[PDB]
């Protein structure tokens, strides 16, 4: 699989994300933080990866990712 | 003939902004389906409002009876009462102020019928 | 036993004579076309009638219970 | 506050996968609407308070998104 | 049967109908050919010192068969244009006013139970 | 004009007129009727005001009640006596001095 | 053995066979759908058919509290309060979309007439909507519910202390003083019990009445 097409395409529909402010969209911004992010804010978050990707996981680690590079890793081995 | 399939493809036709469907439960009397639909301003509420009868009539409903058009008078909320469906058209305002999408979703635990509250009269003292 | 069903209301008090005939409304002008033109006589016989006759928008007892489907 | 956050979490979840099916209601409306329900109403509550809401929420999800199709 | 001068119970959520100023509100005229007002039959009223329009919903006068019979004379409060003053109610509302000639379906939005 | 006594209360309402009293007695700062009846921090709703000054003076009326289940007659803090009592100090002048024009046509 | 009460025939100058041509109307229609025994003060649940919807029915809950009527016009009233607010319809018993009569609780009252709840306490009038019916036993007698219900405040609808009205199932001490009940009793009418020709006796016409009901089935 492309894993570093994951990482654009995270970064991509983050992108798309209009709530988010894109001030720093590095492969290690991180949420709960970097981003101001709330428990419901990643959930959401989550569905637009999900949508995207295709989902096929569950919460168990999507709410854990708490940042792109983690999360394209994760996408990096579910494929 | 005239269906709820019909109907949300006629006011999706028109630009109709924001448009909500909900399945009455048949526990509830009042209707089988509620629909809630907005619109930019009184001019384009009229307008739906009667291209939708327009097209009723026209769309058989030969052994079913015509539909009056209620709240002419109003100029931010109309509503036309089909047989089987209930479409309420009013301004976005209107819509917030209301809140009709609530109540029929949670039939009793809306936010505002639980903040009512039932009393008793005793004396002062 | 020779009832007839009459809507409405009748002048007189009960166990009381009427006279009874076929409307001279003028929207039901000629409706003689479809009776038994002089009477309808049991004699003949033609075919035995039925010990009730209805109207079709009656229900009748022993149907169904109305539902307004 | 809540019966379980993580509860809140796997409510409003649930929500929005439900929503994805929608077709006769405006897909968009209905997420917007949800985050304005959550958003409002959990970020300040009380045990009690928090409890009630929960509690309408989860009849939501149970009573087929509350007849919306 | 509300009449002229009747005392009337707001059955609605609405500010105006709230049990401060205990003062009962009382009808002013009935909107009907005849004074006498049944189900669904609008009515203007005096509420704090103010002329409101008013729909009954109930009273406590026997009505035909199958239909209910309520202990209290209820209104709701409605706006000049015709939209509801109040956005919410919870006493049961009977389903005859769907039929009736009138502009009813505002009102049956707004109440959820029906008896 | 029906604060000064021009218009016999009664019809135009003894109630709204205290209101508009009270309404007209907060802003200009005269809160002398915080003394005269026992008020504490004072109020600016008319049926909590009426509520107290009704306690003040032992004045109960039995008045008809419409509630779900029928009528019923329940005994109640006087609040029409409360109103005519509390214009009646106003016009006496132990409520404080008051000019009604001040604020609208100060010129 | 119960006779249904819209089966007995008033007095009057009426034909017999006017009564003859009504029950076979009603015991025609009691084949479609079965009527249960009840009495005033039982609590019953009717399913209507709504005119307004289209094939969507209604249930109604409530104390039975007046049985009237005669022939197929026989009617009864059933009470009850929904979120505090108190409901009564009358019933015509054989009004063609009642869908099922079910006895929720079969019960005998102190009185055959049960108007006065409008004037007693709610609890006595407010009855749960999803109650499940309770057990009845075939050999026994209607229990005889005894209650005797709180009046509220004097003003009430008619003087249930008067005594034409006869009530049985009031606590009239905790609501009238001793002067009170004494003042009513000028309405008393004595002699109205003790004349013999105010007294219908229907127990030779109920007689017929059940073979031919029975021998119909
Ligand atoms: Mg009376």
């Amino acid at each position: 699989l492309t894993l570093d097409g994951i990482k654009d395409r995270v970064l991509y529909v983050l992108k798309l994300y209009d709530k988010i402010d894109p001030e720093k969209l590095s492969v290690n911004s991180h949420f709960m933080k970097d981003l101001g992010l709330d428990s419901l804010d990643q959930v959401e978050i989550i569905m637009a990866m999900e949508d995207e990707f295709g989902f096929e996981i569950p919460d168990i680690d999507a709410e854990k990712l708490m940042c792109p590079q983690e999360i394209v890793d994760y996408i990096a081995d579910k494929k | 003939k005239f269906d709820i399939d019909m109907l949300v493809s006629l006011l999706r036709q028109e630009n109709a902004r924001d448009i909500c469907v909900i399945q009455v439960p048949p526990e509830m009397r009042y209707t089988d389906y509620f629909v809630i639909g907005s619109g930019t301003s009184t001019r384009h509420l009229h307008a739906m409002v009667h291209y939708l009868v327009k097209m009723y009539k026209h769309l058989k409903c030969r052994s079913d009876p015509y539909v009056k058009i209620e709240g002419k008078d109003a100029d931010d909320w109309l509503c036309v009462d089909f047989g089987s469906m209930v479409i309420h058209l009013m301004l976005p305002e209107t819509r917030e102020t209301y809140e009709l999408e609530k109540l029929w979703t949670l039939r009793s635990f809306d936010d505002q019928l639980a903040q009512i509250a039932a009393e008793t009269l005793p004396e002062d003292f | 036993h020779n009832i007839i069903y009459v809507n409405g209301s009748v002048p007189g008090h009960k166990n009381c004579l009427v006279k009874i005939k076929d409307s001279t409304l003028p929207a039901y002008k000629d409706s003689c076309k479809n009776l038994p033109f002089p009477t309808y006589f049991p004699d003949g016989d033609e075919e035995e009638l039925p010990e009730d006759l209805f109207d079709e928008s009656v229900w009748q007892p022993s149907e169904p219970s109305i539902t307004f489907a | 506050a809540p019966w379980s956050r993580e509860a809140v979490l796997c409510l409003y979840r649930a929500l929005l996968r439900q929503g994805r099916e929608l077709r006769y209601t405006d897909r968009d409306f209905y997420f917007a609407s949800i985050r304005r329900e959550f958003r409002k109403n959990q970020k300040l509550e009380n045990l009690e308070a928090r409890e009630k809401q929960l509690e309408k929420g989860l009849v939501f999800l149970h009573s087929k998104l509350g007849g919306l199709i | 049967a509300v009449q002229k001068m009747t005392r009337v119970r707001v059955v609605d959520n609405s500010a105006l109908g709230s049990t401060p100023y205990h003062r009962p509100p009382r009808c002013i005229h009935v909107y009907n050919k005849s004074g006498v007002g049944k189900v669904g039959d609008q009515i203007l009223l005096a509420i704090r010192g103010q002329k409101k329009k008013a729909l009954i919903v109930g009273h406590r006068m026997p009505g035909s068969r199958m239909t209910p019979k309520f202990d209290s004379n209820n209104v709701v409060l409605i706006e000049d244009n015709g939209n509801p003053v109040g956005t919410r109610i919870k006493i049961p509302i009977p389903t005859s006013l769907r039929r009736r000639e009138g502009e009813y379906s505002k009102v049956l939005a707004i109440a959820q139970n029906f008896v | 004009l029906a604060l000064c006594g021009t218009v016999l209360d009664h019809l135009v309402g003894e109630e709204t007129m205290a209101d508009y009293l009270l309404y007209t007695l907060n802003r200009h700062g005269l809160f002398g009727y915080v003394q005269h009846y026992a008020l504490a921090s004072a109020c600016d709703q008319i049926e909590w005001v009426l509520k107290n000054v009704a306690i003040k003076l032992r004045k109960t009326r039995k008045v008809k009640v419409l509630t779900g289940t029928g009528n019923v007659n329940v005994i109640q803090p006087d609040y029409a006596m409360a109103a005519r009592d509390f214009l009646r100090t106003f016009r006496s002048g132990l409520l404080g001095q008051v000019m009604l024009d001040r604020d609208i046509i100060p010129a | 053995r119960f006779l249904s009460p819209e089966f007995i025939p008033p007095r009057g100058r009426t034909n017999p066979l006017k009564f003859k041509i009504e029950r076979k109307d009603m015991l025609d229609r009691r084949k479609v759908l079965p009527i249960p025994e009840f009495y005033v003060g039982s609590i019953l649940r009717v399913t209507t058919a709504d005119p307004y919807a289209s094939g969507k029915t209604s249930q109604f809950l409530g104390i039975c509290i007046k049985r009237s009527g005669n022939g197929l016009g026989a009617t009864f009233t059933l009470r009850n309060t929904i979120e505090g607010q108190g409901v009564e319809i009358c019933f015509e018993l054989y009004n063609p979309r009642i869908q099922e009569i079910q006895v929720v609780k079969l019960e005998k009252r102190l009185d055959d007439n049960l108007l006065y709840l409008r004037d007693a306490l709610p609890e006595y009038s407010t009855f749960d909507v999803n109650m499940k019916p309770v057990p009845q036993e075939a050999c026994q007698e209607v229990p005889v519910n005894k209650l005797k219900v709180k009046m509220k405040p004097k003003p009430w609808s008619k003087r249930w202390e008067r005594p034409n009205f006869n009530i049985k199932g009031i606590r009239f001490d905790l609501a009238l003083t001793e002067e009170q009940m004494k003042e009513a009793q000028k309405w008393n009418k004595p002699w109205i019990e003790f004349d013999m020709m105010r007294e219908y006796d229907t127990s030779k016409i109920e007689a017929a009445l059940w073979e031919e009901i029975e021998a119909s089935k």
